[PDB]
């Protein structure tokens, strides 16, 4: 910050919960503290352009825990290749994805 | 107005940049754009007549919807890399529509049509505060991000910020269209120098809010909205006319007065940065930005208009101008050249 | 006199312990005997889930004596 | 199942407030020592048949100059909504309970304000636009008092769950801790449902049937049904946030035969008011409830804030 | 790039409990009195080792002293076990704020036998 | 789910007991009657102008104080808090600046009618 | 004295609401500084576990409460029984 | 998600599209200026409710405690618009380029 | 079911739209209760009842303001909003085939998966917290009385603040 009289005065004001994994509530998990602190931990000291070259591995995949999209078309891929394998059949669904399992 | 009311408007005004500053979220540094926002249009309507009601409509509409278009880049970017700012990595649209928004807090290319008119049909005082207050936090919003703006648009705003605020200030008779138009072409020099060390630009506003404030507290002193009115100032304060020279011939930089260290030194970290041919579009056309300071110290100094026999009693009631705040603002600039160095 | 109100009032009487007392019996009919079994928190609907999951899909009934 | 849940919490509310139009106009009348109705049947329990059959045969005025969209919309949008607050409203077991349970009173009780807009203005005439306007003054009045005079209560409980309360009152009417809230409560009940001492807004003398004037008789009784089904609402809440009645759960019909009893007076409370006061002259109520309820308002919503914690009484969050 | 290596469907077949929630409410206050020392070791690997299939053999003690827990509800003291839960569970919510004469009930019936 | 089973209902009790409202009085519309009322005379205005309110700004001291409203809300749940310190002390400044908020305009002739 | 004391009783009788509301807001936060059973706000309020206790694992240190939960060791809060 | 705030995002857009052509009442745009708020709230909701993070869920109520405080000052000053002309259209106010 | 939200989103999306086409602003009121309500059930669908209902609180008492202002300064003699020309008639029913023409061009364009028709509806929730408490909104909105008390002053005196910057706008 630009007259940052946060530091200054070392108190908290707000820059406790600028990101996810940040104190949440009383306990709770913010669905991605496991990547992002695995991010910027690794970004710490190195400051601004050298943690975009190096530390790209831990904002890729943090990139990926929260947006989630390779999964989808991992996952629409999926359905793309049943429902096309299907409809010319080859492939009988099981009971426990059509239906009747024995839950537990 | 009553102090109660006073005082809570000349404090949300000081809550809206130093929360903008002293705070690293978006979202505190969002709200800072809106304390600056509602607290003014208390104040730019005092006289509550055609022409303050007009401005703040224009400037309360113009400049909501920009708090929304920043706002929106933030949430833009509360989802991509979740957090409360602008990391590194963060998409181009979303902040080449936040400095799209900044430069209409600002007024910029063709951003700029509010703010004459705003700065038009308004008192003196709250035209001072706009051109050099209200200008503080949007910048915070925009020297923290010292890089990652793009270098393309950043620039044609500053261009179109010189032309457009230098073409227009010749036919304006009007002071206050004409300072309006001035805080335009000088944006272009604070704003095309934000990538390449922009503490460059945190010197051209401290120039700037030097230069002006003298010369709105200059027409204060009068009440001379007009080229007319300043004229007559011969007879009422002639005492005055020896800053008002150099204040004007300084706001368009001339290399004795302060005035054109900014816009040197600028191009200096232009040239040095590899782009020869734009600083010189600034350069040629910062000096049609002295021919409305030339022919306007021309009818304020170098030639009497004829007065009136009705201001001989303006020579009988002796004013009072302020202290410390006019004389060390119009020598604490236009006399402090061969420091350079210490402002950088 | 007024004990003509009456009328209006005891069959107006008969007309709103209806939604409250049949709210029940509905419920209890729906449910086994038991409550609806509300579940405001996100603990007390995995029990459900669960208790959906340890019988006949309705989640109503069994418990010991299985092992 | 749960249609015929529906269908014995819907019907026996609709025959319900129209032996309330019966018993507004006897008890009314017995107080003006005038007998109400008598002959269409016994004892004029035959008499909102006639009212309710002899309105869905006369023809709904189409005005020439109106809306004839919003026209249509607002008596299905007053009879939908005021009926609606019933879902959650718990004889010990709602037929839904919801957590937020409350603040869909809250806002579902200012959605029969747009009834009563989007109506007068649809409805070109001078003696409804003001109707119309005599509630917006009217929503801005008490609304702010029916959150805090509803949170101060709902904030030595817990939860919004209207369930809650039964647990709360297990052992005492929360009419004690809280007469204050119980009375700004019983008046803003009662400008909310504008039914009322002052009415404002069906006006029958100043506004002559304000918001309803250009309504012939087919939508004109879903307001009354949505009006005189609304004062037992705000009745019945009475009868669960300040007054109590027997949990004990083995008879779970007992809660409901005591609160029978209760909200019927809460009910033949206000037929009192109707029968006993005139109205505020629009300026007062307005003046009556940011000056002198507000701030006993916002005084026994901190005292209630610093009641629990200079005690211990927190509310738990089941 | 890699893949995710994780157990078999028969690397985790365990003899499920097969009990309710309301019964298994009930006996739970004495669930962590009992079968504790078994149920702490798997959350200390849980919150300790991050991961299902590094904590996957603790979780099988879990399910192999609740039944040591419940199989000694069913030969000693299970007739005042069944009076509990069985009102326990016509609640909405499960309160012990009711069922609170079968507590004692079963809780003398298992301060003196186990 | 279980709600939109209660509430498409209410929607179809109101709109089959509009369309048996419409369709079944025997209408005789032709022009006197549909036009607008005023009392028994030809109206002079035209019903859709300026109402010109008296109220203006308490509306908008409304307007403030429902977001006021909403920022108590959360009491309920704060008291769940391990400080109940400062929830105590900013639960008494929020609550105070608007009683200060409201007896400056009390005296300032806000809530008065203008007029 | 007269000239202030003397003020509230026209006060109390005219404008008999703006004096409960100015009381009551002084007599708010007034209480808690001078009450006994203000500290378990923040106590009764702090034992309550919503989320699980995590244990530690022994490592020859921390004498506290051992592998046993009715242990006498640790914060045994027998103060909200016997309030 | 990425199938609404693509269309809430479109839903911002065409509100910013609407604040921006007017049709001859300032009032109409200052409505449009609280949808325009109102897809942000949204946006800004779910995104700190699919992440479960419940410490910026307050920054939802503070983007709306400015939502009605700019309208409020929005709408006062419609008052000294109307009594200057007592019309509200737009094309009304142009006397400041002079 | 799978289809519910992108339902409500459209409706939003359409709630906005007619909203920006600047009827009368009665029914861009209309338009905004609609699509408040609309953003209580999409709130609300991805968890939280409090945030939604929120709206559906702040937006009825804040559209029944603007409902009394626009019978006294905003309203014509005539309104003529949505059934009373062509020129919003066309571009709202040509906004509509616009939507249903391009959330069904880029399904073709399956590859940034900016709509997968087909993968709707399957991600919503994101693994929430199956076995857990003390987790929903409100929660997180009653930080601003422990660790996020700066959004509670700083809202505060925005309202302190109003309301003098309001009078002082009338005066
Ligand atoms: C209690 C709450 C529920 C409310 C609903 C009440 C349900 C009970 C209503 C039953 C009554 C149904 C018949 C009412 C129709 C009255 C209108 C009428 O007189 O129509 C006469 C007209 C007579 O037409 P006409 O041939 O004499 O000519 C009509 C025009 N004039 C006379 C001017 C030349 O038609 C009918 O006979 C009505 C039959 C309607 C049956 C539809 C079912
Ligand atoms: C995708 C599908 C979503 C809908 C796409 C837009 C098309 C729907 C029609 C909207 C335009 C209709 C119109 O012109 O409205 C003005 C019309 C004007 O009608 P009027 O009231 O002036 O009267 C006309 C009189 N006659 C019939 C003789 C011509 O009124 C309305 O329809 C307003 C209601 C809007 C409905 C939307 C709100 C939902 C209900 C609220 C609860
Ligand atoms: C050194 C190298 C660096 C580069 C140097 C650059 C050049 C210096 C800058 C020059 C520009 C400033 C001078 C121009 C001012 C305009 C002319 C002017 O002010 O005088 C006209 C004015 C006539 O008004 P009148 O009513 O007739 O009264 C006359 C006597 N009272 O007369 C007046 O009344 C005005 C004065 C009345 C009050 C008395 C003050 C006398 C002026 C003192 C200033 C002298 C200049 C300072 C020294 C030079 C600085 C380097
Ligand atoms: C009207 C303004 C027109 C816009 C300016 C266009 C000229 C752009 C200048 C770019 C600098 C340049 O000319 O060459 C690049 C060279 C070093 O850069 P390099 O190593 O080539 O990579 O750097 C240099 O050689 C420096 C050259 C200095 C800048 C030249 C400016 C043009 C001056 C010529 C005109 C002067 C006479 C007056 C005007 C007459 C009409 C043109
Ligand atoms: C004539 C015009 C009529 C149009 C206007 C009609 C207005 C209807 C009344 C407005 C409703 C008030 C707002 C309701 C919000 C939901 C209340 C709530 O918060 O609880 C919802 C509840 C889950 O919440 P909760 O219980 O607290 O979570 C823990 C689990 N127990 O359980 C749920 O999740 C259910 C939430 C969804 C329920 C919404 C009901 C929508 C009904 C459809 C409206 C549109 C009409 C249909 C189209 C017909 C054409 C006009
Ligand atoms: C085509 C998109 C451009 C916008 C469409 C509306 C045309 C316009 O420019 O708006 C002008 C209008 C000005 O107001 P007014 O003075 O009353 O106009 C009178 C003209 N005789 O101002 C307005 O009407 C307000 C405009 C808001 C429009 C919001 C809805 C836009 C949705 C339609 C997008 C265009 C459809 C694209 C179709 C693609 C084909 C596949």
């Amino acid at each position: 910050p630009f007259l940052d009289i946060q530091k200054k005065l070392g108190i908290s004001l707000d820059r406790h919960f600028m990101f996810l994994s940040a104190e949440q509530p009383y306990k709770n998990a913010a669905r991605c503290h496991a990547f992002e602190k695995e991010w910027i931990e690794c970004a710490h000291g190195i400051g601004g352009t050298r943690a975009k070259k190096e530390c790209k591995i831990e904002f890729d995949d943090f990139e990926e825990c929260l947006l989630r999209y390779k999964t989808m078309r991992r996952m629409h891929d999926i359905k793309k290749q049943r429902e096309k394998l299907m409809k010319e059949g080859k492939y009988t669904p099981p009971p426990h994805h059509s239906g009747r399992e024995e839950p537990r | 107005m009553n102090p109660i009311t006073l005082a809570i408007i000349y404090f949300t005004i000081f809550l809206g940049p130093v929360i903008t500053m002293s705070s690293t979220n978006l979202m505190l540094m969002w709200v800072g754009l809106e304390f600056s926002l509602l607290a003014i249009i208390p104040m730019l309507i005092n006289k509550k007549n055609p022409r303050s009601t007009e401005a703040a409509t224009k400037y309360f509409v113009t400049q909501a919807t920009a708090s929304m278009i920043i706002l929106l880049a933030i949430v833009l970017n509360y989802k991509q890399l979740g957090t409360w700012m602008f990391q590194q990595q963060t998409n181009g649209l979303i902040l080449n529509m936040t400095l799209m928004a900044l430069s209409m807090k600002l007024g910029l290319a063709p951003f700029h049509f509010w703010l004459p008119e705003v700065t038009q049909g308004i008192p003196l005082h709250m035209g001072l505060i706009l051109l050099t207050w209200q200008k503080i936090a949007p910048l915070s919003i925009l020297i923290q991000i010292y890089p990652l703006l793009n270098s393309t648009i950043i620039l044609m705003l500053a261009i179109t910020s010189i032309f457009m605020g230098a073409w227009g200030g010749l036919n304006q008779t009007q002071m206050r269209k004409i300072m309006a138009y001035s805080s335009i072409a000088h944006m272009g020099w604070m704003l095309a120098i934000l990538p390449y060390n922009p503490s460059l630009t945190l010197l051209n506003l401290m120039i700037y809010i030097i230069l002006t404030a003298p010369m709105f507290m200059a027409l204060m002193l009068n009440n001379s909205m007009t080229i007319n009115s300043i004229s007559l100032l011969w007879n009422k304060t002639p005492a005055m006319l020896t800053m008002i020279s150099l204040m004007l011939l300084s706001l368009g930089g001339l290399p004795p007065l302060t005035g054109f260290l900014p816009k040197w030194i600028i191009i200096t970290e232009l040239m040095k940065n590899n782009c020869l041919i734009m600083a010189t579009l600034m350069a040629m056309m910062a000096l049609l930005n002295l021919f409305f300071y030339t022919r306007l110290i021309y009818s304020t100094s170098l030639t009497m208009f004829p007065t009136n026999n009705n201001s001989k009693m303006m020579t009988h009631q002796t004013k009072t101008k302020p202290n410390l705040m006019f004389s060390t603002l119009a020598i604490m600039s236009t006399m402090t050249l061969p420091l350079a160095p210490q402002l950088i | 006199m007024w004990f003509e109100i009456l009328p209006g009032l005891a069959i107006m009487g008969v007309c709103l312990v209806i939604p409250g007392v049949s709210t029940a019996y509905i419920h209890k009919f729906t449910n086994g005997g038991k409550e609806k079994r509300v579940a405001r928190v996100q603990y007390q609907w995995y029990l459900m889930e669960r208790d959906r999951r340890i019988s006949g899909v309705n989640r109503y009934y069994v418990s010991k004596g299985l092992e | 199942m749960f249609f015929i849940n529906i269908l014995t919490l819907l019907v026996p509310i609709l025959i319900a407030m129209a032996f309330l139009t019966l018993v507004e106009r006897k008890i009314l009348g017995y107080m003006q020592l005038r007998k109400g109705p008598n002959i269409v049947g016994p004892y004029g329990i035959l008499q909102p048949f006639a009212d309710a059959m002899k309105l869905f045969m006369k023809e709904p005025m189409r005005p020439l100059t109106t809306s004839m969209s919003l026209f249509i919309i607002a008596p299905t949008l007053s009879l939908t909504l005021a009926l609606s607050l019933w879902v959650p409203l718990p004889m010990p077991h709602p037929l839904i309970n919801l957590n937020l349970g409350i603040l869909f009173i809250l806002a579902t009780s200012s959605l029969s304000v747009y009834s009563i807009l989007w109506s007068g203005w649809a409805s070109n005439s001078k003696y409804s636009l003001f109707g119309a306007l005599r509630a917006v003054a009217q929503t801005i009045s008490y609304e702010v008092t029916m959150a805090i005079i509803l949170l101060s209560v709902l904030l030595m409980n817990g939860s919004y769950s209207l369930q809650t309360l039964i647990t709360t009152q297990e052992h005492m009417w929360l009419l004690l801790p809280a007469w204050p809230m119980a009375m700004m409560w019983f008046i803003s009940t009662l400008a909310e449902t504008n039914r009322a001492p002052f009415d404002l807004t069906e006006g029958e003398s100043e506004l002559v049937s304000g918001f309803n004037v250009e309504y012939a008789a087919g939508p004109f009784a879903l307001f009354f049904m949505a009006e005189y089904t609304n004062i037992i609402l705000m009745n019945a809440l009475t009868t669960i946030i300040f007054l109590g009645p027997l949990y004990y759960i083995n008879l779970p019909e007992l809660y409901s035969t005591n609160f029978m009893m209760e909200a019927l007076l809460l009910s033949s409370t206000f037929l009192w008011i109707r029968a006993s006061y005139p109205r505020f002259r629009y300026d007062q109520l307005m003046h009556l409830l940011w000056k002198n309820f507000l701030p006993l308002t916002l005084a026994l919503c901190m005292w209630h804030i610093s009641l629990p914690i200079f005690t211990a009484g927190v509310p738990p969050y089941m | 790039p890699g893949i995710v290596e994780l157990p078999t469907l028969e690397e985790l077949k365990v003899e499920e409990v097969k009990v309710s929630s309301a019964v298994l409410k009930a006996a739970a206050h004495h669930y962590g009195a009992q079968c504790d020392k078994t149920n702490k070791e798997f959350m200390l690997c849980r919150w300790e080792e991050k991961d299902p299939r590094r904590c996957l053999k603790e979780g099988k003690l879990v399910n192999g002293c609740a039944l040591n827990f419940f199989r000694q509800i069913k030969s000693h003291c299970a007739e005042p076990f069944t009076e509990y839960w069985t009102c326990l569970d016509y609640s909405n919510m499960q309160l012990f704020r009711h069922c609170r004469q079968q507590q004692a009930k079963f809780d003398q019936c298992v301060l003196d036998k186990l | 789910m279980n709600l939109y089973t209660v509430i498409f209902i209410n929607i179809l009790l109101s709109l089959t007991l509009i369309l048996v409202a419409f369709w079944l009085p025997q209408m005789n519309l032709y022009s006197e009657k549909a036009n607008p009322y005023e009392c028994g005379f030809d109206p002079t205005s035209s019903a859709r102008l300026p109402f010109s309110m008296k109220f203006f700004l308490v509306a908008i001291t409304f307007l403030l104080f429902d977001l006021e409203i909403a920022l108590l809300l959360p009491l309920p749940w704060a008291i769940q808090t391990i400080k109940t310190s400062t929830m105590m002390i900013m639960a008494f400044i929020l609550v105070t600046i608007l009683s200060l908020g409201l007896a400056y305009e009390w005296t300032q002739k806000g809530l008065e009618w203008t007029e | 004295a007269g000239r202030i004391s003397a003020f509230l009783k026209n006060a109390w009788a005219k404008e008999p609401v703006l004096v409960v509301s100015f009381s009551v807001w002084g007599l708010a936060i007034i209480m808690p500084m001078i009450s006994p059973y203000t500290k378990y706000a923040s106590m009764i309020n702090k034992a309550t576990p919503y989320n699980y206790p995590v244990p530690v694992r022994d490592d020859g240190n921390m004498p506290d409460v051992p592998s046993h939960p009715q242990d006498p060791l640790g914060p045994s809060l027998d103060w909200l029984k016997n309030l | 998600m990425p199938s609404t705030f693509f269309n809430l995002t479109m839903a911002f857009s065409l509100s910013l599209l609407g604040t921006l052509m007017f049709r001859s009442h300032l009032m109409s745009t200052l409505l449009c200026l609280e949808g325009m708020v109102l897809s942000l709230f949204i946006m800004t909701s779910v995104t700190s409710l699919n992440s479960n993070s419940m410490s910026s869920m307050p920054i939802p109520i503070t983007i709306l405690v400015f939502a009605a405080c700019e309208a409020a000052v929005g709408l006062a000053l419609l008052v000294k618009v109307s009594n200057t002309y007592g019309t509200d259209y737009v094309q009304n106010l142009n006397l400041l380029q002079c | 079911m799978n289809n519910y939200i992108f339902v409500l989103s459209s409706l939003f999306l359409v709630g906005c739209l007619g909203l920006a086409l600047k009827p009368s602003p009665i029914y861009g009121g209309l338009g905004l209760i609609v699509s408040g309500f609309v953003g209580c059930l999409m709130v609300l669908g991805f968890g939280g009842s409090f945030l939604g209902l929120m709206v559906f609180l702040i937006y009825l008492g804040g559209m029944l303001v603007v409902f009394g202002y626009t019978t006294a300064m905003a309203t014509e003699e005539y309104p003529e909003t949505w059934g009373s020309n062509w020129l919003i008639l066309g571009f709202l029913v040509l906004g509509v085939i616009m939507e249903v023409f391009l959330i069904c061009v880029l399904n073709y364009y399956d590859e940034v998966g900016v709509i997968n028709l087909d993968g709707l509806g399957d991600w919503l929730m994101y693994e929430v917290d199956d076995v857990g408490v003390m987790l929903e909104g409100g929660i997180g909105v009653a930080a601003m009385y422990s660790c996020a008390t700066w959004m509670m002053v700083v809202a505060g005196w925005s309202l302190f603040a109003g309301i003098f910057i309001i009078i002082e706008i009338t005066r």
